[PDB]
C-alpha cells in the first residue's frame, strides 16, 4: 500500500542546522498520524515524532514533525552530534504498516 | 520498567524451526499489544504482525502471512514466534517491540540476529 | 417534448383483468366472492404510450389519480415503457414509490423525490440512463427492493410480438399488490386489448404501507440519434371497483373462465 | 459521544445470541424489556447508536441517570426501548489515544435523542468569546486520553444503545420462528407457516401453482397445503374418527355386548386404539367382522 | 429499594399460585452457577421507590 519515500536518502550539513525529513507518501494520510521512528546505529529504534507531529514523550524540542497528506516533513532545528543516525518514517494509523526506506545525516566527505 | 528482553542471536541451517523467544517485562503482558519487526541488511525495517496476549489475538502481516509462526505465552510474558521452518533467505534482524493497530513503538528490543547458512 | 394531451380512446373490457384473489388451491369448483374487480364489457381509457412529437408520436404522461386500484395494459413491442411512479403528492415533502425496468433490478423505492415536469427514462442505455432526469432529486428513503423486474418477457423470440403485460396494483392494508400477467400476442391487431380469458398471476406484495392517491406512467425516451424516440403502442389504463364474481376452477387450479354478477339478467341467475 | 452514529434497522430476521457470543460484552442490561422475549418481539423502524464511553460514567448513561457526559456529550430519554450494551474495547481503542474527543462544554443540557455536532467555544463566563480560547472560554471537545495505564477508570469500554421503534407501521424487524423437522402419515397437529391444524399428513399427488401455498376442497377445508422450507405438496387428512355403536341382547338377557364402529376399517382403528380408554374394545381374539 | 419485582421467569404459573423461588435465572446454554453475567441473571429487581 502506502509507499514512503523518505527523500533525500541522505543529508550532509554542518551541526546545529536544521534539516528536511521529506517523507514522501504514495497516497494522503493525515489522520494516520504517520511516526518517525530515529534509529542510532546498532540501536533499536525509537519513535522520534508520533501523531503525525505530535511530540513524542522525552523527545528534545528541536525536533518538530510537520507536513499532512502525501508530504510530512521532520525539521530538527539543532542537528546535535547524537542526532547523526538513521531516520524512519512509518505509517500509524493505517492498514499493515510500513516503514520508510531511511534517512542518514553527515557533515564532510 | 517496562523492557522487552529478546533471545540472543543464533546461527542456524535452514529447514529448521526456530521459535525465537522475546521476553516482555514491567508490563501487563495482556493489557499491551506485542507485535514483531524484520530487517534485512541494509534495508528498511517491516511490519510483520501484532499478537494480544489476552487473547491471543495474532494478526499477520498479509505478505507474511502464513510464512511464518507468531506466537506468545502469557503465563511467562514472553513473545514465542515459531517462525515455521527456517529459509536462507530469512536471516535478519528481528526486533520484538510492543506495537498495536496503531502502531507505537512504545518499547522496542534490543533485537536478535538470526543468520541462515550452511 | 410536451405537448398538449387528448382525451383517451375508450374501449371495451370485455372478459379482462381478472386475476386470482389469493393461494387459495381450488380444482373443478366454482367460487363466487366480492373484491376489487373490473367490470366485463366495461368501456375503459387508453392513450398510446406514444409520448413524442413533430410526427414521431405525441407527448402523453398524465399523472392520473390512483384511485381504489389501477388496471395497466401494456402492448408495447419494445420497453418503451419501463417502470411506473406512485404517489400521493409527487414532490420532494412526502414519500413516493418508483418502480424501474432497467437492467436485472426492480428498483422497488419507496423515498422522498422531487419529481421532473417530464419524467422520462432512458429507452435504450445511452450509448447511460436518464435515472437522474426521471426525479429532480432523491431525498431520503424508507424501503428498496432488487428483483428480477416485472417486463423481462423479451420481445425478439418471435415477429409480430409487441409485449402484452396486463398488471393490476392495488393498496390495502399497507400491502402493495402488484398482480400481473404477460401473454404472447403473436398477432398484430392493431385495435384494441384481446378478448380472452386470462388470469393474472399475484406477483409481488410490498410491505410498504404509505398512501397511494396519484400515479404517472414512467416511459422510457433514450435520446435523438428531436429530443429523444421511443415509439408508439397502446398503453390502457383502468380502475376496478368491488363487486362479485363466479370464477371457474379446472383440475389444474386455474381460472378458466369466470363471470361478473352484475353486468346482465343472465348473470345473477348464474 | 460528542457526535454519535445512528442507524435505521428494518426487513431484519433478527437473532440476539450473536451479541451474546462474544465475551467482553458485559452490559446486557435493557431498560425498556426483558432480554428473554427480546428475540421474539416483533418491531420495525429500529434505531441504534454507538458511542466512545470512559465506562465510569456508564451508570450515568442508563436512562434517568445524571452526568457530565449525559449533560453534554450524549442523551438517553428516561422512557427506555432496547438495551444499553456496554463491552470492554481496552484491546483497540487503548492507545496514549486522544483522537475520541468529547464535549464537556455547551450552554445546555440536550434534548432527548439530539446531536451537538458543531464545537463553539463555549462562553462559561460572562467575558465574550470573541478571540478563540480564553479565560473563561473553553474548546467543548476534551481528548479522551485512553491510557493503557489508567486501569480501574476511564479505561476503553465501548458502549452501543439498542432503541426499538414501536409498530408504526407494519412490523419489519422479528426473530426466527417456527424451526422444527417435519413428519408424515402419523396423527399431528401442525403450523404450516401460521395454518393451524391437526390431521395425517401424506404426500400428495396434487398439482399447484407456483403462487399457491394451500388448498381447500368442496367443503372449503384446507385438503392440501405446500410445505414452506420444501416446495413439496403435502395432503391433509383428518385423524381418524366415527361414531360408536353398541348392540345388545338386553340387560337381563346377559351383559355381554357387541361394538359397531361405524363407518371405517377395522384395520386402520382396531382393538389397538383415548377415547372410551377402559374400553379395551375387548381384543383382535374376539371375533371382527369388516361390514358396509 | 426493599420492594422487588421478579422481571425474570421460566413461564407464567397458574391461578393462584405463589412464586419465592430466588436463583439466578439461566437465559444462556452454559450453566452460570451463582455467576450474573451475559443470559445469566438472577430474575429479582428492586423496585426502586423514589
Ligand atoms: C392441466 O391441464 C392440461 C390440459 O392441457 C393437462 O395436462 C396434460 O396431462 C397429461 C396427463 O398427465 C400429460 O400427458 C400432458 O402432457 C399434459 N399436458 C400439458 C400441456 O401439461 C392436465 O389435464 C392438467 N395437468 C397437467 C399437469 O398438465
Ligand atoms: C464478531 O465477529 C467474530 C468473528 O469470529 C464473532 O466470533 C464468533 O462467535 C464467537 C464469539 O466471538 C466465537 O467464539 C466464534 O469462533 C465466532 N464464530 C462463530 C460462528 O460463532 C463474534 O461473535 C462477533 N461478535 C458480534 C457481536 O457480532
Ligand atoms: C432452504 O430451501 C432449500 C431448498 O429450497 C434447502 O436446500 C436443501 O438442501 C440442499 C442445499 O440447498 C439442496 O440441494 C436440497 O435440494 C434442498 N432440499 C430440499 C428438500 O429442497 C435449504 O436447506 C433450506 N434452508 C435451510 C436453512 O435448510
Ligand atoms: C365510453 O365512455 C365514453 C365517455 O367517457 C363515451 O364517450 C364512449 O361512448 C363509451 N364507449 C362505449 C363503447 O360505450
Ligand atoms: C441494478 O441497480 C442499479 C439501478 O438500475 C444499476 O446501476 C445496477 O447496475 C443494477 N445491477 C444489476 C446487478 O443489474
Ligand atoms: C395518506 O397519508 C396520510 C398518512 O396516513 C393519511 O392521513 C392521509 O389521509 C392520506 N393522504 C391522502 C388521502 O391524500
Ligand atoms: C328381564 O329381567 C327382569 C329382572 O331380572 C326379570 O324380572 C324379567 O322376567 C326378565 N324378562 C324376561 C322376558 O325374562
Amino acid at each position: 500500500e502506502i509507499v514512503l519515500t523518505q527523500s533525500p536518502g541522505t543529508l550532509s550539513l554542518s551541526p546545529g542546522g536544521r534539516a528536511t525529513l521529506s517523507c514522501r507518501a504514495s497516497q494522503s494520510v493525515s489522520s494516520s498520524y504517520l511516526a518517525w521512528y530515529q534509529q542510532k546505529p546498532g540501536q533499536a529504534p525509537r519513535l522520534l515524532i508520533y501523531g503525525a507531529s505530535s511530540r513524542a514523550t522525552g523527545i528534545p524540542d528541536r525536533f518538530s514533525g510537520s507536513g499532512s497528506g502525501t508530504d510530512f516533513t521532520l525539521t530538527i532545528s539543532r542537528l546535535e552530534p547524537e542526532d547523526f543516525a538513521v531516520y524512519y518514517c512509518q505509517q500509524y494509523g493505517s492498514s499493515p504498516p510500513t516503514f520508510g526506506q531511511g534517512t542518514k545525516v553527515e557533515i564532510k566527505r | 520498567e517496562v523492557q522487552l528482553v529478546q533471545s540472543g542471536a543464533e546461527v542456524k541451517k535452514p529447514g529448521e524451526s526456530l521459535k525465537i523467544s522475546c521476553k516482555g517485562s514491567g508490563f501487563s503482558f495482556t493489557s499491551y499489544w506485542i507485535g514483531w519487526v524484520r530487517q534485512m541488511p541494509g534495508k528498511g525495517l517491516e511490519w510483520m504482525g501484532i499478537i494480544y496476549p489476552g487473547d491471543s489475538d495474532t494478526r499477520y502481516s498479509p505478505s507474511f502471512q502464513g510464512q511464518v509462526t507468531i506466537s506468545a505465552d502469557k503465563s511467562i510474558s514472553t513473545a514465542y514466534l515459531q517462525w515455521s521452518s527456517l529459509k536462507a533467505s530469512d536471516t535478519a534482524m528481528y526486533y520484538c517491540a510492543r506495537g498495536g493497530y496503531e502502531d507505537v513503538f512504545d518499547i522496542w528490543g534490543q533485537g536478535t540476529m538470526v543468520t541462515v547458512s550452511s | 417534448t410536451t405537448r398538449t394531451q387528448l382525451p383517451p380512446a375508450y374501449t371495451n373490457s370485455f372478459t379482462r383483468g381478472v386475476y386470482y384473489p389469493d393461494k387459495v388451491f381450488r380444482s373443478s369448483v366454482l367460487h363466487s366472492t366480492q373484491d376489487l374487480f373490473l367490470p366485463f364489457f366495461s368501456n375503459v381509457t387508453w392513450f398510446h404510450v406514444i409520448s413524442g412529437t413533430n410526427g414521431t408520436k405525441r407527448f402523453d404522461n398524465p399523472v392520473l389519480p390512483f384511485n381504489d386500484g389501477v388496471y395497466f395494459a401494456s402492448i408495447e413491442k419494445s420497453n418503451i415503457i419501463r417502470g411506473w411512479i406512485f404517489g400521493t403528492t409527487l414532490d420532494s415533502k412526502t414519500q413516493s414509490l418508483l418502480i424501474v425496468n432497467n437492467a436485472t433490478n426492480v428498483v422497488i423505492k419507496v423515498c422522498e423525490f422531487q419529481f421532473c415536469n417530464d419524467p422520462f427514462l432512458d429507452h435504450k442505455n445511452n450509448k447511460m440512463e436518464s435515472e437522474f432526469r426521471v426525479y429532480s432529486s432523491a431525498n431520503n428513503c424508507t424501503f428498496e427492493y432488487v428483483s428480477q423486474p416485472f417486463l423481462m418477457d423479451l420481445e425478439g423470440k418471435q415477429g409480430n410480438f409487441k409485449n402484452l403485460r396486463e398488471f393490476v396494483f392495488k393498496n390495502i392494508d399497507g400491502y402493495f399488490k402488484i398482480y400481473s400477467k404477460h401473454t404472447p400476442i403473436i398477432v398484430r391487431e392493431p385495435e384494441d386489448l384481446p378478448q380472452g380469458f386470462s388470469a393474472l398471476e399475484p406477483l409481488v406484495d410490498l410491505p410498504i404501507g404509505i398512501n397511494i392517491t396519484r400515479f404517472q406512467t414512467l416511459l422510457a425516451l433514450h435520446r435523438s440519434y428531436s429530443g429523444w424516440t421511443a415509439g408508439a403502442a397502446a398503453y390502457y389504463v383502468g380502475y376496478l371497483q368491488p363487486r362479485t364474481f363466479l370464477l371457474k376452477y379446472n383440475e389444474n387450479g386455474t381460472i378458466t373462465d369466470a363471470v361478473d354478477c352484475a353486468l346482465d339478467p343472465l348473470s345473477e341467475t348464474k | 459521544v460528542y457526535a454519535w452514529n445512528r442507524k435505521r434497522i428494518s426487513n431484519c430476521v433478527a437473532d440476539y445470541s450473536v451479541l451474546y457470543n462474544l465475551a467482553p460484552f458485559f452490559t446486557f442490561k435493557c431498560y425498556g424489556v426483558s432480554p428473554t422475549k427480546l428475540n421474539d418481539l416483533c418491531f420495525t423502524n429500529v434505531y441504534a447508536d454507538s458511542f466512545v464511553i470512559r465506562g465510569d460514567e456508564v451508570r450515568q448513561i442508563a436512562p434517568g441517570q445524571t452526568g457530565n457526559i449525559a449533560d453534554y456529550n450524549y442523551k438517553l430519554p428516561d422512557d427506555f426501548t432496547g438495551c444499553v450494551i456496554a463491552w470492554n474495547s481496552n484491546k483497540l481503542d487503548s492507545k496514549g489515544n486522544y483522537n475520541y474527543l468529547y464535549r464537556l462544554f455547551r450552554k445546555s443540557n440536550l434534548k432527548p435523542f439530539e446531536r451537538d455536532i458543531s464545537t463553539e467555544i463555549y462562553q462559561a463566563g460572562n467575558k465574550p468569546c470573541n478571540g478563540v480560547a480564553g479565560f473563561n472560554c473553553y474548546f467543548p471537545l476534551r481528548s479522551y486520553s485512553f491510557r493503557p495505564t489508567y486501569g480501574v477508570g476511564h479505561q476503553p469500554y465501548r458502549v452501543v444503545v439498542l432503541s426499538f421503534e414501536l409498530l408504526h407501521a407494519p412490523a419489519t424487524v422479528c426473530g426466527p420462528k417456527k424451526s422444527t423437522n417435519l413428519v408424515k402419515n402419523k396423527c399431528v397437529n401442525f403450523n404450516f407457516n401460521g395454518l393451524k391444524g391437526t390431521g395425517v399428513l401424506t404426500e400428495s399427488n396434487k398439482k399447484f401453482l407456483p403462487f399457491q401455498q394451500f388448498g381447500r376442497d368442496i367443503a372449503d377445508t384446507t385438503d392440501a397445503v405446500r410445505d414452506p422450507q420444501t416446495l413439496e405438496i403435502l395432503d391433509i387428512t383428518p385423524c381418524s374418527f366415527g361414531g360408536v355403536s353398541v348392540i345388545t341382547p338386553g340387560t337381563n338377557t346377559s351383559n355381554q355386548v357387541a361394538v359397531l364402529y361405524q363407518g371405517v376399517n377395522c384395520t386402520e382403528v382396531p382393538v389397538a386404539i383415548q377415547l372410551t380408554p377402559t374400553w379395551r374394545v375387548y381384543s383382535t381374539g374376539s371375533n371382527v367382522f369388516q361390514t358396509r
